């Protein structure tokens, strides 16, 4: 048996009738929390008003831009993997597998105000990295798409948040069953790039990749298969992303044993400590200036993040690539057979 | 070195004897009730496991007291009659010495005359537990407590059942008012209720905020971290008598089912385990009185010129012997 | 406090289901019940 | 020197027999006295 | 046929009762023990 | 517990199997029957265990309940006789902390300690029901649960057997709670046991080997349950209890300036040393061990309490 | 396994064997509560 | 699974009214037995040492005990389904005891009362107190402890030191300010003191340990040579005073403190055709990890 | 998937009766497979699979393997094959049990981490029929794993340049047979020791003279200051002038950064210098403590 | 164990490799060629 | 909706010598029947 | 031993001189065997045996500086 | 273990005043006398 979540939301970044049932959908945190976290977490020497400006610029080119502040309950909760994959559709290596997704998602949502709502989303995601509130703190894994029902601008989404994907009865159409589905741009199996084995249970991860370079940084989203547990998938992707790790490290920003071993060195006592003296504290004991400034940090050198969202408990994992009609156009997709969705969306960052 | 620093101590230990009880019950002393069995199963690996549970109840039927018990005879004693001190360096107390070297050299020197000392590497998260000795010989070792007192205190107080605080206390001495219990124990403009010719025998321990009080009275919680069992806890801490209703026959309510305050399995008397289940009978704790065993300020004063006869003499040249007024005056092995 | 009373009439003498045959001064033992 | 041993002579037999004496393990024969020294020096030697 | 034997074993099994309690104790389950013994071959001797 | 690799056996009992397969199923069912039979005995033993659990935490000691019960006139004590009763309890408790070992050479006093033991309590209730009795029709009064050696010392020359058999009820009562005390339970929140009886107003014995002993003038059950129940099972006999006794001793006290430093005779304990070593202040106390082995306790031992930052 | 003997050797007819010299058990003494001596002190009752 | 906690008699009719409301709060036993008493969940059982425990020890003992949600309460006893093992057959619901909102799809965790705790029930007819944890989300887990310890190590540095400001934790279109109007945060200043102390003594023992092993850290350019050591020691390049009784003591301490502050999630707010937001005090459906 | 992930290790039918009676007793012990299949062979768990460059591993490479490899529990050994349960992938595993393989007792509630054999020699099986020696990881509580991992990484640094528990001492027999894993651990130790220092750390560094007076005014701090072999030495030997004015100090807060980015690199120091915790002892109705060799009832984390 | 304050009473006869150990402990076999009985044999060599 | 503590009273569990639970089960059955009848009429209203 | 009894599943008296004693509450024999057997035959009576006592004594000790020489 | 017999440092302390007794007399002026605690406290011929 499985579980299902249900969430009614707006219809800006997710139109759940062009989406094939079985695609993965993502949840979006309330945007008013970025304007609170940016004040504290931005790096000293940068204007935090860039993220505020981009965020205000995004929702102006959206649906009804009211109650987009605090007291608003009904809003745009959910977005699809295809949308984020199509806004950053220039940072994926497979250009042919990504530009088709972008074209189909622009010309398929039946809207002209789209392609002006995708440029804003990408600018917002790029700012969020520049202000050091990364997208991996405001997006997570809502269940696979199972069943829907829509009205004028109002959609109701059903998902599957646990248990086997294929043990889920969709009464609507087409064999009453639903299979996992992702666009071929975001997919890459690390066990092939690391030249690892094939037979065995595989996990399914969600990987964010961060590049730290002022005014020209970037971020993309991936869905990976691997025979490596969460404690060793970081050592995995830490090897296939050397040119990003190194460039982020360097383009995003006391002899106590001796004196303590010298029994003739100037030393005060526990009963002598009156630091109010301008001599006893400063002049007598060994002076040293700290200068812990501009030094590499954690939030600066962080180049990637990942979380375990599921698993594939087969002997040999089998996936296809069949170009499916994405509402008028055809996009390279990938069908994953036999996925059992895990949870506890705990992100692990790299450095 | 052998220098008397003008001060005197009272040792305090609590032994333990296993006894053979004896119980009488009258017809229809309890009305017993039995319900219905219902059974649940916890499906284990490949096989099942069942558990039968039946709810029951009971109720006394007597107006007075229908049952009585009695510690009939004596089995083998459990804890030895030994000499082991309670080194208070276990406790993470309050104000320490100013210099780390002085407290370190104090602990290292006080750990050189006993064996209940903590291990030298001091942990951070645990509780300074002692070591596990390989062999055990005579039973569980009962620790002692020391209370300082003036040196010239008279002996006619240590010859009969007395109280280590020097001043008596307890709810047995009352006039049935609630403001009295604290005054009988701590107020000193009055007198000791048992010895009416003084107010205290140990000024340094009986008075509130004194040395022995600020050291043993469990309300201040000085040795809260030490695992060792503190005998003087039941003597220095005022008993919580809020549960009364001004009855003065709660004495019978206070003599039945005291849970075992110490530990019974280990090599030393620790505090009680949280999942303990035992019960015991503490007479000394109820009447707040101890007993003087057959001891002496001089080892050579116990023997006598005829075998099988223990020396019973009072004093000799500022060296005293105490004849045993304990309940076990006989019925214990004497050297022969 | 005092939940027991009010449940049933304290002097409810419907039918005694037994005797006491105890004849003691009961007030001296007041800790054992209402 | 100031980094004292073998002069613990003021002790009474109770402090000596006690396990807290590091000079107890080196008491093994009535007509001998065991001790530590600098090794592999065969002569009076240097100052 | 004693001079043709090499091992001889006798088997036991015992069943012990138990008590049903409640409180802070662990629940109980029945036990069954199995034990095996073995003979000790000795001899005699005589002559005339 | 029904173990695995034998529940799968007990499952497919209707399938056409082999003989070496069908011959293990009987073993499995024998095991399950053994366990289910020996479990239901656990409740009949747990009843006798729980009863001693309840009849032990409800009984005050004899040395306190006996002298009080000899003071019933003046039910309210007048704050002066209470003091004397206290000073008498404090000296009578030390008399009989073990009243069957300290007084073992003389059996008569033990019968007195038992007669005043059984006459100290009060009867509970006379229910209109059948009650335990011996052969000759004399109703029984009490029970005296002991250990197995107390029985051997009591049945020897103190307590006199009367009869070796007794008849007892063999079926419990019943409560049904149906009729008009069900409506009273569902509508309001009360009920009465014999409700229909007030609305009207407004059993076989069995001879079994026992041991019935006369004490005082009553008829009591004397046994030792530590053989029928509690044996071969790792549940400790509750009648074996632990007693705690706090000792104290004085260490290094000097007799004050008075005529308190005498000697009983002329020349006692005289040393060859030219001075008297007894005059000096004593520093250590000596007591006897558990096994009668002389020990020591000098001031050096308080170095753990008097040399601390507290 | 393989073994080659010439005309005759003592190991040819020396058969020993093992023997199970008897099995045992023990019966339990199921006690009812209403037959002890203790049940005089309580008035049991069923109450579903 | 199902636990029965037998409520004693003589519970005054004002206590039973309180225990009526406590349907959807989390309690923690030491061991999982079917029969438990009102002493097993009372505050006198956490009781790590002598006096009541500290906010550090509650964190130590919330990942050591076993949690259970209190389902229906009846006049006589108190039922509670254990979570972690058992697969609660009915609809397991939780009542959020926290100052923040709960979205649909969070991963609830436990957290000691690091605010003006008001979840305490005083059972005075028997003499024991019951304190219920806070069911906060997990996205706010690293923020709350960090802020509550920073706002105390800032208070302790009032001799060697804007001054204040918005110490707001903003979650789900809301603002909640940690800084209470009452400056007399004592007691609570002490309830967290044992935590800030260890945190400081473990930050310093690592800082002062790196600067005693790297003689070429900030002398070859605090911007140039540091990052080069970083980017060279990132992969497997080549070979690299009680200096060996200090590294061990830093690891064997900071790792334990990290294991204390782990706090893996235990529940998940998964409604199905209800309200999408769970205000403070409301109850909603919950599926368990 | 709804059933627990079963594994079927196929035993060779050519063993000795004792060689399989020893396996009959290893129910409840933990074994590890490189890949997670349904039909594994006895060559996937023996000491042949823990080979780095054709040689028996040391206590540091085996440590890396234990966290790189999948875990499973032997539950019953039938004459034909060996049945085992997977641990850390599929939650359903009711009534799972685990035998305490360790010198120290296990108390109820503790988390379980698994060590390669370091306390003396290992209790292993030597199946000489096919020539495979099978070793089983130990079962150590998490509050004790972290002492030994520190005591061994410190010795690794010392190379490249006794334990008490419940009042009982033990001695380690950990060995370093080469020099690669030592540095593969040293680099992680120094990296995680290097990502802790930040700007706000200096304000914590100025409180050392104040912590030295609070260690004399209080009792709990006077023990914490003894073990701090650095804070106790700097607080009387080094000084710092007041800190510079915070860049954009009206807006940000440095201490919140330095103690938010500090918990991360400490919730990982254990899980990288050692192994994670996979199980925790939950004995519902069994005995409380567990002596060496007695089966427990656990529940996977 | 019997006197839990001291560690011996004749240190030349209790510690390992001491003068008492080296004289009677059968592990070292110093009184090998003698036919005379050793009353302290069972007291000095550790039993198995 | 059907509440738990009524979803267990419809479980085909064992029998007890109580008729309290026999009344509770009928109390729950009548409630579930009222609910089902009202729901089934809801469609005859919703069509119109 | 009982091979048939399982494979299927699937005493005279004589008056002798004796001397009996009641010991405690059981009826048991009591026999000494030095007349009918072991008499005038060169065998040691097995009911007679050996037992060891290990005596010790302090010799040449001196009680150290104390009041113990009185 | 070992048992001490009736022994003394000097003989003059063993002998008695009147005929037929022993000399418990545990100490006199640095010279001593240990009384027996062996199983053979009696059951042994003495001088008269």
């Amino acid at each position: 048996t499985t579980q299902l979540i249900q969430q009614v939301s707006l219809t800006d970044f997710f139109r759940p009738d062009i989406e094939h049932a079985g695609s993965i959908v993502l949840i979006l945190r309330h945007p008013s929390d970025m304007i609170g976290e940016a004040n504290t977490l931005t790096q000293a020497g940068r204007d935090p008003d860039v993220l505020l400006e981009g965020l205000r610029n995004l929702f102006n080119a959206c649906t009804a831009p009211w109650t987009v502040g605090e007291g608003g309950g009904l809003r745009a909760y959910v977005t699809s993997l295809s949308f984020i994959a199509a806004c950053r559709a220039e940072e994926y290596t497979d250009k042919q597998a990504a530009d088709a997704n972008r074209t189909a998602i622009v010309s398929a949502y039946g809207c002209s105000r789209m392609e002006t709502r995708l440029i804003r989303f990408s600018e917002c995601l790029r700012a969020m990295v520049q202000c050091h509130v990364f997208p991996h703190r405001f997006i997570s894994f809502f269940g696979s798409l199972l069943e829907y029902t829509i009205q004028d601008n109002l959609c109701n989404i059903t998902a599957v948040a646990k248990g086997p994907q294929e043990a889920a009865r969709t009464d609507k159409t087409s064999t009453r069953r639903v299979t996992a589905n992702i666009p071929a741009c975001v997919f890459w199996d690390v066990d092939k790039d690391l030249h690892l084995s094939a037979d065995g249970l595989k996990h399914v991860f969600l990987v964010f990749v961060y590049t730290q370079r002022r005014q020209r940084e970037g971020v993309r989203l991936h869905l990976a298969l691997s025979q490596l547990n969460e404690q060793c998938f970081g050592r995995g992707i830490g090897f296939l992303l050397g040119r990003i790790r190194a460039e982020n490290a360097a383009w995003g920003t006391l002899p106590l044993v001796q004196l303590s071993n010298d029994p003739t060195s100037p030393r005060c006592s526990i009963g002598e400590i009156t630091g109010v003296n301008w001599n006893l504290a400063r002049q007598r004991l060994y002076q040293w200036t700290g200068d812990f400034r501009g030094l590499p940090t954690q939030l600066s050198c962080m180049y990637a993040a990942y979380t375990l969202i599921g698993t594939i408990p087969s002997e040999s994992v089998r996936y296809t690539r069949r170009m499916e009609r994405f509402g008028g156009y055809n996009v390279p997709t990938i069908w994953l057979e036999g996925v059992v969705w895990g949870g506890t969306n705990t992100w692990n960052e790299c450095y | 070195t052998g220098f008397h620093p003008g001060i005197a101590f009272t040792v305090v230990r609590q032994d333990r004897f296993a006894t053979e009880q004896l119980l009488y019950a009258e017809r229809a002393s309890e009305s017993y009730f039995v319900g219905q069995i219902q059974v649940h199963h916890h499906d284990a690996i490949g096989g099942v496991n069942f558990t039968l549970t039946q709810p029951r109840a009971h109720v006394d039927l007597g107006v007075g007291y229908t049952a009585v018990c009695a510690t009939a005879a004596l089995r083998c004693p459990l804890t030895d009659m030994g000499n082991t001190a309670q080194n208070l360096f276990f406790s993470r107390g309050g104000v320490p010495m100013l210099h780390d070297n002085v407290t370190e050299s104090l602990r290292r020197i006080t750990a050189s005359g006993g064996r209940l000392n903590p291990t030298e590497p001091l942990p951070i998260f645990g509780g300074l537990r002692p070591a596990t000795s390989a062999g055990i010989a005579r039973g569980q070792a009962s620790v002692c407590e020391f209370v300082a007192m003036p040196v010239s205190t008279d002996l006619q107080y240590f010859r009969t059942a007395c109280n280590p605080r020097g001043r008596a206390s307890g709810m047995l001495y009352m006039g049935d008012r609630d403001a009295d219990i604290e005054a009988i124990m701590f107020d000193h403009t009055q007198s000791d209720v048992a010895y009416t010719d003084r107010a205290t025998l140990n000024p340094w321990a009986s008075q509130k905020h004194s040395y022995g009080d600020r050291l043993y009275n469990g309300t201040y919680n000085l040795t809260g971290a030490s695992p060792i069992y503190s005998p003087c806890f039941k003597f220095f801490t005022p008993a919580e008598v809020n549960t009364n209703c001004n009855t003065l026959d709660r004495l019978l309510m206070e003599a039945k089912a005291v849970a075992s305050q110490s530990s019974t399995d280990t090599e030393y008397q620790f505090k009680r385990p949280p999942g303990s289940t035992e019960m015991t009978q503490d007479p000394c704790g109820l009447f707040q009185e101890a007993y003087p065993p057959l001891c002496s300020s001089d080892a050579a004063m116990l023997r006598t010129a005829h075998a099988g006869e223990t020396g019973a003499d009072e004093v000799h040249l500022a060296q005293y012997l105490i004849r045993d007024a304990s309940p076990l005056r006989g019925c214990l092995p004497l050297p022969r | 406090s005092d939940r027991i009373a009010g449940l049933f009439n304290i002097p409810a003498g419907i039918i005694p289901t037994g005797n006491v045959l105890s004849t003691i001064e009961v007030c001296a033992h007041r800790c054992i019940f209402d | 020197m100031p980094h004292p041993h073998w002069v613990n002579e003021h002790l009474t037999i109770l402090q000596f027999i006690a396990p807290s004496n590091p000079r107890l393990r080196f008491e093994l024969n009535p007509a001998f006295d065991f001790f530590v020294a600098p090794g592999d020096v065969d002569l009076p030697g240097p100052q | 046929e004693l001079a043709y034997v090499r091992d001889g074993v006798i088997q036991f099994e015992v069943q012990q009762p138990m008590i049903a309690r409640d409180g802070p104790h662990p629940v109980d389950q029945p036990v069954h023990n199995y034990m095996v013994k073995r003979i000790h071959k000795r001899s005699l001797s005589a002559a005339f | 517990a029904i173990a695995s690799e034998a529940l799968s056996l007990l499952s497919n009992t209707y399938v056409d199997g082999t003989e070496i397969d069908s011959s293990l199923r009987i073993r499995a069912i024998q095991q399950m029957a053994r366990n289910l039979r020996t479990v239901l005995d656990s409740f009949e033993r747990g009843t006798a265990d729980q009863l001693l659990g309840v009849l032990l935490e409800k009984a005050p000691p004899l040395s306190l309940l006996s002298p009080i019960n000899k003071f019933q006139p003046e039910g309210h004590l007048n704050r002066v006789a209470r003091a004397a009763l206290l000073s008498d309890l404090k000296r009578r408790v030390c008399a009989d902390m073990f009243f069957m070992t300290r007084h073992a050479r003389e059996p008569r006093l033990i019968s007195a300690y038992l007669s005043d033991m059984v006459s100290c309590t009060q009867p509970s209730v006379m229910v209109s029901r059948i009650t335990h009795t011996n052969t000759r029709g004399r109703q029984v009064d009490g029970v005296l649960v002991t250990t197995a050696t107390l029985k051997r010392q009591l049945l020897q020359g103190i307590l006199q057997i009367d009869d070796t058999a007794a008849d007892v009820p063999v079926t419990y009562g019943e409560m049904v709670l149906q009729g008009t005390n069900l409506v009273t339970a569902l509508v309001m929140g009360k009920a009465v046991r014999g409700m229909d009886d007030v609305a009207r107003h407004l059993p076989v014995n069995a001879r079994v080997p026992a041991d019935l002993v006369i004490v005082g003038d009553k008829l009591v059950f004397l046994e030792a349950l530590e053989r029928r129940v509690y044996q071969a099972t790792r549940v400790a006999y509750p009648l074996i209890g632990n007693i705690d006794i706090t000792f104290i001793m004085p260490m290094g006290v000097f007799q004050a300036n008075s005529m308190d430093r005498y000697t009983r005779h002329a020349g006692d304990f005289s040393t060859v040393s030219e001075q008297d070593p007894r005059q000096f202040p004593p520093q250590g106390i000596f007591f006897y061990n558990k096994d009668g082995i002389l020990t020591q306790l000098t001031l050096r031992d308080a170095m753990g309490t008097i040399c601390h930052s507290s | 396994f393989f073994k080659q003997i010439r005309s005759d050797d003592n190991s040819l007819y020396s058969a020993q064997f093992d023997i199970l010299l008897g099995t045992y058990c023990n019966t339990l003494n199921f006690v009812r509560f209403l037959e002890l001596g203790l049940s005089v002190a309580c008035i049991c009752t069923k109450f579903p | 699974f199902e636990i029965e906690v037998l409520l004693p008699g003589e519970l005054s009719p004002a206590e039973t009214s309180a225990l009526q409301k406590c349907e959807g709060k989390i309690i923690t036993f030491s061991t999982l037995r079917h029969r438990a008493s009102l002493v097993d969940i009372a505050l006198s059982s956490y009781y790590i040492n002598g006096a009541p425990p500290d906010t550090l020890s509650l964190l130590e003992a919330y990942r050591m005990r076993f949690a259970a949600v209190i389902t229906r309460v009846i006049p006589g006893k108190l039922l509670a389904h254990a979570i972690g093992v058992g697969t609660p057959t009915p609809g397991l619901f939780i009542q959020n005891t926290s100052p923040v909102d709960l979205c649909n799809g969070d991963y609830i965790c436990l957290l000691p009362p690091v605010f003006g705790s008001a979840d305490s029930i005083r059972l005075d007819s028997v003499g024991l107190e019951i304190v219920f944890p806070l069911t906060i989300p997990q996205t706010l887990m690293r923020e709350i402890i960090a802020k509550v310890v920073a706002r105390a190590v800032e208070r302790t540095a009032a001799g060697a030191q804007v001054l204040r400001g918005a110490d707001v934790i903003c979650y789900n279109g809301r603002r909640y300010e940690l800084e209470t109007n009452l400056q007399h945060r004592d007691g609570s200043d002490a309830a967290i003191r044992t935590l800030v102390l260890n945190l400081m003594f473990s930050i310093n023992e690592g800082c002062l340990l790196l600067l005693a092993l790297i003689p070429t850290l900030l002398v070859q350019g605090a911007h140039d040579g540091y990052v080069n050591l970083l980017i060279q020691t990132a992969n497997c390049v080549r070979e690299t005073f009680p200096i060996y009784e200090t590294i061990s003591s830093w690891i064997s301490t900071s790792s334990r403190l990290g294991d204390t502050l782990g706090t893996r999630a235990i529940l998940r707010v998964c409604v199905f055709d209800g309200p999408s937001t769970v205000h403070p005090g409301d109850r909603t459906a919950v599926i368990q990890v």
